[PDB]
RNA sequence: CAGCGAAGGAUUUGGUGGAUUACUAGCUAAUAGCAAUCUA
């Protein structure tokens, strides 16, 4: 239950430093600002690393073994991760601001821009334990006078060619007997030497400026002393060179500027391969894949990324994300994508699994506030600042519909039905609630009778009763349909931020500004019970305030809460940096998450180092519809916690007989429903999977029958787990087959408990089998044209 | 015994040892490099920060070690090795049997005294090398010429000279020639220390009776004598700042300070450390510098500064006395107790028998500090008891830290020997609480908890009875009387619903705490000694006394493992942060890792020394042993956080021992099963040309599959590679005079689908080549080839209409289930 | 942007071929989104 | 064997409160002499509109019933007594002599069958709802009734209907006072006597159903 | 000098202050004790926030409550608020949080009008 | 007054030291020198 961890980061593509790609360049790894997100662009997948910086990341760098990555921060606190264990081995802090770091092709060492000295440390294994100090420095070179730029390997490791701010270059030999090899410097530039790498053939030198030449350096005779041989320019004239790459041995040459655009060169005879335009902000990193077929540019501004292929004249990708500007979430019907409302005016629909953002919608002319699906993710509805409701068909991507009132005010929350007539939208400066029919487009009534702004919306699921909620202490429950016109004021204690509403509509839970979450009974006006949690929230202390964080009164109160979808857990978050989870019966919180240690952000320390920026802030939380999440709509993105079976063991009543011993030796005999009860008992995910795929076709429904209900759960979330990326399609819906129909009535009278695992299940068939399905149909219909019908002339 | 889970990483908290430290100077800075047993430690003298560790643990202890300007020489049982930013260049075995124990490191040279009176000189190779490495010779004190060597020096401007201080006499070598210089006369009581002054050719030598002789070595005579009586001197040094002072170190713990030009003491700093550890063992000026360093046995490193003068006029006679100024230190015996302060694995609270608590840091050593123990004020107004010569707390049996509420009032709750009361701490301010829990019964503290809500604290009593007060407001709300023996074991739920209880009649209770029912009672076989609840996963492990471990969970309150092997009794125990394992250390040496899912024990470690506390990190990252000698805290890393353990037991279905299944292909020939691969390349397949628009070795294949009738390698490479690859070879294939390629494509695709594997790649195949060429397809429509070809694909594709009511099923059932 | 940015509590931040349309909706491999009543 | 000590000295106040008082906290009983627990409703489907499982103090909750449809189905049932019996323009907004009445009612309930008074009173509700009635199908007026079922919320108010008003008309110029009357009523409907009005006009309505159903 | 706390409790116009502060144990309304609040048959309406949670809480602190205004009923009613939540107020303050919310469980589970009154009427319909 | 109460108790304040981010050493013209010195 209660044991969530940080899964994934959704949003913000990119946000400073230096894109990386994997060697087999299928993954790219991506600076977001303090975690690092890889992803996989083959196999559609992504996922964020664990571990954190305490500042914004600028360099990275992982060997083309694949086998580990280091990633230093804007002021020298390297990290260096595991790649594949995903477990982060040292912590080692350069003292001062580092530039640029690289592996050498062969591995074994890396070096570094640390300042103004190019120091060279060598490789940890990954196969030996971690020690107290792991790197073996090689040596520090100091040659460049002012701040060193850029660094190159070699194609052997063995030359390392760096430049700096200074206007020179260096070239610098990597053992000591080559030293007579290695020892020019490179001049001649009016600017910042932004690059400086080799050719194919370690014979020419090309030197790219900030200003915007290329010099190409060969060892010739005017003896032979390395001559400038030609100088070539990019003639962009209020732009200037912002990022260099050069793959040697396609010849190309990649050059960002500071304008948007980049031109893409071959370089030797200097001819423009390419040249468009990102946009118009600067062009922060290129990056190339190692076959040199696709450039990755990250612009920082905007938080953009792309990776383009620039033979086939065409973008792999294009994700721009959203820093610190999120106003709300909302999970699709099934946990499949998320939409996310931006306070730069859009509307962004953002795959889990696959890290991408799939449409935006950009008709909003001012901060959207609020997000929401209704009938069942076909249409989705949103509220923004410029004073419009309006409705989305993700079919056709259309605004269909807009809403509009008559008194020129400005909407901040909304709610929609379930059976999807009415539209219902609340303001923060006119206390009303505007009630807009979806079908004509007319504003069907105003409900009057709140006397402070309306904070917070819902409808219930269940029998469509309206809850709003507002700053007068007041939350009031409207029954609209049907002859009523009913109106029942509960009043609270303070005044009310984030009302949420159980999925059954018995019970209704409210945030409220003194730091509690009350929960009332709907039908009968009452408080059911509540939590107090303003101390067991994380508020930190901002740099410009001269009051401390324990008597502060910023952000002791939570914004936004949500129900679990088996009513009995509330996430919650709001302008602070921990968001917290409870269960309702017991009131008692489960698990608190800290959603920043980025000191670059503002109210992450709680005790500022005695020796605006961005506030950190959860704007909106939602759990997930069908896998054990929530997402989190932070100032760093949208964060998505979910726990997983695979680790922590937790059994359910096994005994000293029941072990994994014992499960095969039930399976090895056949006792296919023992063995499955026992490795339901372990609860232990590969055992249960060993036995699901064993037990044979023949006597599923034998099996499915025999299964008792307290492990019914278990095994529909675990074939929703399993069947939405398992390859055996036929035996995962005999399974479903026979577990809806021997025990679908229990499940129809406990609707709540497999309320998340039904729509994990069918999440299975409408979005793989369904699609196969699609497929084989027009196959069969495209044959009996192609073969019953008359082709002569 | 080497281990597969745990690897030693470092024992930290550990500063010194009594070895006496060598200070060393690079450039204007100064480094103080320390043993801690068998590892040395570097500190940067301007702020006594761990700068670094020796790389490797030696095979034995580090007796002996110096340091000039990068390279540290330290000398263990035989050999001195020689180290430089920790790890170590070069290693010199000596060739005797006898122990090395005292070094000098002057010019070309190294001279290292064994303990057999032999000395062995060492010469660098050529002059411009860093470390001398090559044998040179060797000298020997004989009985005729000089006792034991107690040190072993060389005062500057002696040309390749070297002095030895013996027991009773002071001889000069000639380390080139190897011959003996000068030998001076005898001294009337055995000397002990040694230290060159800054005055030339002059040493000062220290005695076992109180004096410090003044030895001048090229007079033969000694210029002056320090008298003081009844102190062995174990340190010397001189000030080198224009202040011409002696300070002498008594190994009863006491810096006398000497003015050597108008004779007189300047002061005495009494207690600097601790006799019973050895007094202060090494203590230095840094030169041309008023602060000294001292350092003691007892894990202690301090220094002392002179401020200037207060007179503006007189100042050499007006001396104020050294203050102090940084200190680093540890605990001064062995911990008693471990227990990690939070989640991330940074800082972790440890008590020890000399009756201090230390929070030590895991990530930088500069943060460990002493939880001060200076009480609050009463809450009433009334005094507090006590002794007026204040003493530490009684040495702490157990605690338990919850900080949920952090900060906000009391955190830590420990439990002292033989004393009935419990006191509180807080972490936050590192200091004790307000409140003192009573056990309310007149019977000592044998157990301490806390809820996770940080509301509860609970003392379990030696006379078997719980109370639970609350840690804000410190006063008594429950007591629950069930045991009648000694109460070892309070844990309570993550939920704060259900606790649990043992005690040493060998009955675990088991109660509700909401409603302050029980819930049941189990009675056990042995007395129980230690329990640990995971409390995510809801289950408590209990160390009996048949030295077996009972893990059994709190919901159904079942036995649900036991574990067996234990030959003695078991010290200490505890999970694993995710559950599935249990680590325990009993007085047989040893320490066990259990695989609790299979119940049998993954790894056993024989330690030397008996590890009385073991505690894991509450992520996966460390474990921490404390064992029974050894003033510090044995840190371990598990490399199954790198890689993954066999949960295969030792003593004295390889998927299955490494917790996987690697899922099979396909389950049965006659089950549909889609690619191994990604879901969406389908689709990518199926609308490859709207997607770019928004953004030969295959013909032999096929005509040799063709020739065998067996397309396997044709649908292999299909299978392999990419969209782009699979769409430029389904567009060209011959669509002209007599239709091969397209008809050996067709029955190439029947053949696939055929064994039911890849299906939907097989489906989006003739997909594609519908939509390629179909028209050709349609064109010549009735070609017998070509239509029998057709034929055959659709008498196998037919039965692809089990998957269509399949899912039709699923889909109008699971529709109908979920809405009503 | 400059009014609102200042009335405000919280943080906000401010030929060749293409600019990349970097910012682009419809796209899950659709091509004809239209309506059968828009067609 | 197992024992809470949760207090940890004898409580004593500096005012002086009385010993019946200071039992009041181990328990909640109606005026403090009447027991709410083992008070059944005998009679399934009217549990869940006759409310015993929140136990009162006095018959004077005054909080809010009459702005939802079915919230005056969990007023305790001894307040709806209460409040069905201050009705006539003689006596209407005394709920203090209602309350007072009420307890003289339980009183002398329990004096004459010694027994729980709330129990009895429980099981004269539950006598006492009719469970079938007549509504007039009207056909523009044609006299014929035609026989419905009733709802549990409809019996419970015509229950306590029927029990208080034939309290009022036995105490109309009898000797006895309304209270009296009200505790005959009430033991007479508990064991279902059939000489009490409510139960005689209950079978008369029944009967009617079942007449002309 | 003393920790003390004040709150109020309305019903429709009386109005009760209520001081709570460390003391030996008394509970006084209009300086007569609360043993002698007519109407007498109301008095356990009065009663019930020291009975809903015992008189170990009352045990070490005395309350004072001055009525003013109303009628007979609606001065209980104001007592009664008065004396919860200056019970709940004084646990805030000066004892833990957790007796705090397990006294505000309890009132709310009896009825939330001993802590928050019904103010603002009526209903246009 | 009672009570609390070990060769005393309370309040206030100045200075210094250690933490307030995760520990790979100083200098320079830096593949090495110096650190007693860079200069003939």
């Amino acid at each position: 239950k209660s044991d969530f961890k940080f899964s994934n980061l959704l949003g913000t593509v990119y946000r400073q430093g230096n894109i990386t790609f994997s060697d087999d360049g299928k993954q790219l790894l991506s600076p977001v600002g303090n975690r690092v997100s890889v992803f996989d662009l083959i196999n559609n997948k992504s996922f964020t690393f664990e571990y954190e910086h305490r500042k914004n990341i600028a360099a990275i760098d992982l060997n083309k073994q694949g086998t580990l990555l280091i990633s230093i921060d804007e002021d020298g606190r390297a990290i260096l991760v595991n790649f594949k264990a995903r477990n982060v081995l040292h912590h080692f802090n350069f003292k001062e601001k580092c530039s640029a770091v690289k592996f050498s092709p062969d591995g074994r060492l890396f070096a570094l821009a640390s300042g103004r000295f190019l120091q060279i440390w060598k490789t940890p294994d990954v196969n030996k334990d971690r020690q107290f100090a792991p790197f073996v420095r090689h040596r520090v070179h100091a040659g460049h006078f002012q701040d060193i730029t850029s660094l190159t390997w070699s194609q052997d490791s063995r030359f390392i060619l760096t430049t700096s701010k200074d206007l020179s270059a260096k070239i610098w030999s990597v053992d000591s007997e080559e030293k007579n090899l290695a020892a020019t410097t490179f001049n001649g530039h009016r600017d910042y030497v932004m690059g400086a790498f080799f050719s194919h053939d370690q014979e020419k030198i090309y030197t790219v400026s900030k200003d915007g030449a290329v010099f190409v350096w060969e060892f010739t005779k005017r003896k032979y002393s390395w001559r400038i041989t030609k100088k070539h320019f990019f003639y962009a004239n209020q732009a200037k060179v912002k990022c260099v790459t050069f793959h040697p041995a396609t010849r190309l040459l990649a050059v960002g500027f500071t304008s948007g655009e980049f031109r893409l060169y071959d370089l030797p005879d200097f001819t423009l391969i390419q040249q468009l335009s990102m946009g118009q902000n600067p062009v922060n990193t290129v990056s190339v894949n190692q076959t040199g077929e696709w450039l990755a540019f990250g612009s920082s501004k905007l938080g953009q990324l792309l990776v383009y292929e620039w033979q086939s004249e065409s973008y792999i990708l294009k994700q721009q994300g959203h820093f610190d500007s999120t106003n709300s979430l909302a999970y699709s019907p099934d946990g499949s994508r998320v939409v996310t409302a931006s306070e730069d005016g859009k509307i962004k629909v953002w795959d889990i699994t696959s890290g991408f953002c799939l449409a935006t919608f950009e008709e909003h002319t001012s901060s959207v506030t609020a997000v929401q699906f209704a009938k069942r993710g076909q249409v989705m509805f949103s509220s923004s600042l410029d004073g419009t409701v309006r409705a989305w068909d993700l079919i056709r991507y259309r605004n269909f519909r807009t809403f509009t009132g008559t008194e020129r005010i400005q909407f901040n929350c909304l709610a929609v039905d379930p059976s999807g007539e009415v539209v219902c939208a609340g303001s923060l400066d006119n206390f009303d609630i505007h009630v807009w029919s979806v079908q004509t487009g007319q504003l069907l009534d105003a409900l009057s009778g709140h006397e402070g702004p309306v904070s917070c919306l819902s409808f219930s699921q269940e029998n469509s009763v309206l809850a709003s909620a507002s700053w007068d202490k007041t939350i009031r429950i409207w029954s609209i349909f049907g002859r009523s016109q009913q109106v029942e004021p509960i009043e609270v204690y303070s005044d009310v931020l984030a009302l949420s509403m159980r999925p059954d509509g018995k019970e209704v839970a409210v945030s409220t500004l003194k730091g509690q979450i009350s929960i009332f009974n709907i039908e009968d006006a009452k408080q059911v019970g509540n939590i107090d949690c303003r101390k067991d929230i994380i508020s930190g202390r901002f740099n410009q305030d001269r009051f401390t964080a324990k008597n502060s009164e910023r952000s002791k109160f939570f914004t936004t809460i949500h129900y679990s979808f088996d009513g009995m857990a509330i996430v919650a978050g709001g302008n602070n940096n921990s968001i917290c989870l409870y269960d309702v019966p017991n009131e008692v919180l489960l698990k608190r998450f800290i959603v920043s240690r980025n000191m670059a952000l503002n109210g992450t320390l709680e005790f500022l180092n005695s020796k605006m920026r961005p506030e950190v802030r959860v704007t909106s939380v939602q759990f997930s519809p069908t896998a054990n999440a929530f997402a989190a709509a932070s100032t760093e993105g949208l964060l998505i916690y979910s726990t997983n079976d695979t680790i922590l063991f937790d059994p359910f009543d096994l005994d000293v007989d029941v072990t994994p011993h014992s499960t095969v030796e039930a399976l090895r005999e056949k006792q296919f429903l023992n063995a499955l009860v026992m490795a339901f008992r372990l609860n232990e995910e590969y055992l249960i999977n060993k036995v699901y795929e064993a037990i044979p076709i023949k006597e599923i429904p034998l099996v499915a029958s025999n299964i008792p209900a307290i492990y019914l759960p278990r095994i529909l979330k675990f074939i929703g787990d399993f069947a939405i990326e398992s390859q055996h399609i036929e035996f995962n819906l005999i399974w479903i087959k026979a577990l809806l129909s021997a025990s679908g009535g229990y499940i129809n009278e406990h609707k709540y408990l497999f309320s998340t695992a039904m729509r994990s299940i069918q999440r299975f068939i409408v979005r793989v089998a369904k699609e196969v399905v699609n497929t084989t149909t027009d196959n069969k219909y495209t044959y009996r044209f192609l073969v019953s019908t008359d082709g002569s002339m | 015994k080497n281990s597969k889970i745990f690897s030693p990483f470092r024992i930290i908290g550990n500063v010194s040892n009594g070895v006496p430290f060598a200070t060393g100077t690079l450039g204007s800075t100064f480094y103080i490099v320390t043993c801690v047993g068998k590892t040395f430690q570097i500190y940067d003298a301007n702020t006594l920060h761990l700068l670094f560790v020796s790389e490797k643990e030696t095979p034995s202890s580090i007796v002996a070690l110096s340091a000039h300007f990068h390279y540290v020489y330290a000398a263990y049982e035989n050999k001195v090795g020689i180290y430089k930013r920790g790890i170590e260049e070069h290693l010199l075995e000596l060739e005797t049997d006898a122990n090395v124990e005292h070094l000098c490191i002057f010019g070309d040279y190294l001279c290292a005294s064994t303990d057999d009176n032999s000395i062995f000189i060492y010469k660098k190779s050529d002059p411009q090398d860093k470390y001398p490495s090559e044998f040179y010779t060797k000298l020997t004190v004989t009985e005729i010429q000089g006792g034991e060597i107690v040190s072993l020096q060389h005062l500057a401007t002696y040309l390749n000279k070297l002095t030895v201080v013996t027991k009773s006499n002071v001889l000069l070598f000639n380390v080139r020639t190897g011959k003996l210089v000068f030998t001076s006369n005898e001294f009337p009581d055995q000397i002990t220390t040694a230290e060159p002054a800054p005055v030339l050719d002059i040493i000062a030598l220290g005695t076992v009776t109180g004096e410090v002789i003044m030895f001048n070595m090229r007079k033969g005579k000694r210029i002056r004598t320090i008298k003081i009586p009844q102190s062995r001197i174990s340190s010397l040094s001189f000030r080198t700042d224009g202040s011409s002072h002696l300070s002498v170190g008594t190994s009863s713990g006491d810096l006398i300070f000497y003015d050597l030009d108008r004779r007189s003491r300047i002061h005495v700093l009494k207690n600097i450390h601790r006799e019973s550890y050895g007094g202060v063992t090494q203590a230095t000026f840094l030169n041309g510098q008023p602060i000294i360093v001292t350092s003691g046995g007892d894990n202690s490193l301090k220094e002392y500064v002179f401020d200037p003068s207060l007179s503006q006029g007189s100042g050499d006679v007006v001396v104020q006395p050294p203050r102090y100024l940084r200190s680093r230190g540890g605990h001064s015996q062995p911990p008693s107790y471990i227990a990690f302060a939070d989640s991330q694995s940074h800082f972790m609270l440890s008590a020890s028998k000399d009756r201090s608590l230390w929070s030590f840091s895991l990530r930088k050593d500069a943060q460990s500090q002493e939880m001060s123990q200076r009480l609050h004020k009463k809450q009433d107004g009334g005094r507090v008891g006590g002794s007026t010569i204040k003493s530490k707390f009684p040495e702490i049996v157990a605690l338990a830290i919850e900080n949920a509420r952090i900060g906000e009032w009391e955190n830590i709750i420990t439990a002292h020997k033989d004393e009935k009361f419990a006191r509180t701490w807080d972490m936050r301010n590192k200091r004790v609480g307000r409140w003192t829990f009573d056990t309310t019964d007149d019977g000592f503290v044998k157990s301490v908890a806390m809820s996770q809500c940080g509301n509860f604290g609970f003392i379990g009593s030696s006379n078997g009875s719980i109370t639970i007060y609350n840690m804000q407001s410190g006063i008594l709300r429950k007591k629950y009387k069930l045991h009648k023996r000694a109460v070892t074991g309070i844990s309570l739920d993550g939920m704060n619903r259900k606790m649990v209880s043992c005690g040493l009649d060998g009955i675990v209770g088991f109660y509700d705490f909401n409603k302050s029912t029980l819930l049941g009672k189990l009675k056990l076989d042995a007395p129980i000694t230690a329990m640990v609840y995971h409390r995510s996963s809801d289950l408590f492990a209990l160390a009996l006394d048949d030295l077996s471990i009972v893990v059994i969970d709190a919901v159904t309150q079942r036995v649900v493992r036991q574990l067996w092997g234990h030959s003695n009794r078991i010290t200490a125990f505890d999970f694993s942060p995710e559950g599935r394992w249990i680590v325990s250390a009993s007085l047989d040496s040893t320490i066990r890792t259990w695989d609790l899912p299979t119940g049998g024990c993954i790894d056993g470690i024989i330690v030397d020394n008996v590890a009385t506390n073991v505690k894991f990190s509450p992520n996966g990252d460390l474990l921490a042993t404390t064992h029974v000698t050894g003033n510090g805290i044995c840190i371990w890393t598990n490399r199954a956080q790198f890689k993954t353990v066999s949960t295969r037991t030792i003593d004295e279905l390889n998927d299955i021992d490494f917790n996987t299944y690697t899922s099979l292909e396909q389950i049965d020939k006659e089950l549909l099963t889609l690619s191994i691969g990604p879901r969406s390349k389908m689709n990518t397949l199926l609308h490859l040309d709207v997607i770019r628009k928004r953004s030969s070795h295959f013909t032999k294949q096929l005509r040799e599959g063709s020739q065998s009738k067996d397309y396997s390698s044709l649908l292999a490479t299909l299978i392999n590679f990419s969209p782009a690859a699979v769409d430029l070879e389904i567009r060209s294939l011959n669509s002209f005079e007599p239709f091969d390629e397209i008809v050996w494509f067709i029955d190439a695709l029947t053949q696939g689908l055929k064994s039911n594997k890849n299906f939907e790649l097989y489906e989006t195949f003739m997909s594609l080549l519908f939509k390629a060429h179909g028209d050709v397809i349609h064109a010549n429509n009735k070609n017998q080839d070509i239509a029998s070809a057709l034929q055959n694909w659709e008498d196998v594709h037919k039965k692809e209409d089990r998957l269509d009511d399949l899912v039709k099923f699923c889909m109008g059932v699971a529709a109908f289930v979920t809405t009503a | 942007y400059k009014l609102d940015v200042l009335s405000s509590v919280h943080f906000v931040p401010k030929t060749p071929t293409i600019s990349m349309e970097d910012a682009q909706p419809l796209y899950m491999s659709n091509a004809s989104s239209l309506a059968p009543q828009e067609i | 064997d197992f024992e809470v000590v949760e207090e940890f000295t004898p409580v004593v106040l500096a005012t002086p409160i009385p010993e019946e008082v200071q039992q009041a906290q181990t328990e909640i009983k109606l005026f403090n002499k009447w027991s709410f627990e083992e008070v059944e409703v005998k009679d399934a489907s009217l549990v869940d509109y006759v409310q015993v499982r929140q136990p009162i103090f006095v018959a004077h909750t005054a909080g809010r019933y009459a702005n939802k449809r079915f919230r005056k189905a969990q007023c305790p049932i001894i307040e709806r007594l209460t409040n069905s019996l201050m009705m006539n323009g003689r006596n209407n907004g005394k709920k203090l002599k209602a309350v007072r009445i009420i307890k003289h009612t339980l009183d002398i309930i329990n004096v004459l069958t010694d027994q729980n008074p709330i129990q009895v009173v429980v099981d004269a509700i539950t006598n006492t709802g009719p469970r079938e009635d007549t509504t007039r199908v009207g056909g523009g007026g044609a006299a014929r009734r035609q026989a419905v079922d009733v709802s549990p919320l409809r019996r419970v108010n015509q229950a306590i209907a029927l029990l208080t008003i034939g309290a009022r008309e036995a105490a109309f110029r009898n000797i006895k006072t309304i209270a009296e009357t009200l505790a005959e009523e009430l033991i007479n409907a508990a064991k279902g006597s059939s000489t009490s009005y409510a139960i005689k006009k209950k079978d008369e309505l029944e009967r009617v159903a079942k007449s002309n159903r | 000098a003393v920790p003390s706390v004040q709150t109020f409790g309305k019903k429709k116009s009386a109005t009760a202050v209520a001081h709570v502060k460390a003391g030996k144990g008394l509970i006084k309304v209009n300086g007569s004790p609360i043993t002698l609040v007519e109407p007498e048959i109301l008095r356990f309406k009065v009663y019930e926030p020291l009975l809903l949670v015992g008189l170990d809480k009352f045990s070490n602190i005395d309350i004072r409550v001055r009525v003013t205004g109303g009628g007979h009923v609606s001065q209980v009613y104001a007592i009664r608020q008065a004396i919860a939540k200056g019970l709940v107020a004084y646990h805030q303050k000066y004892v833990d949080e957790q007796s705090k919310n397990e006294l505000k469980k309890a009132f709310t589970s009896y009825d939330r009008t001993l802590l928050i009154a019904d103010s603002r009427r009526p209903e246009p319909k």
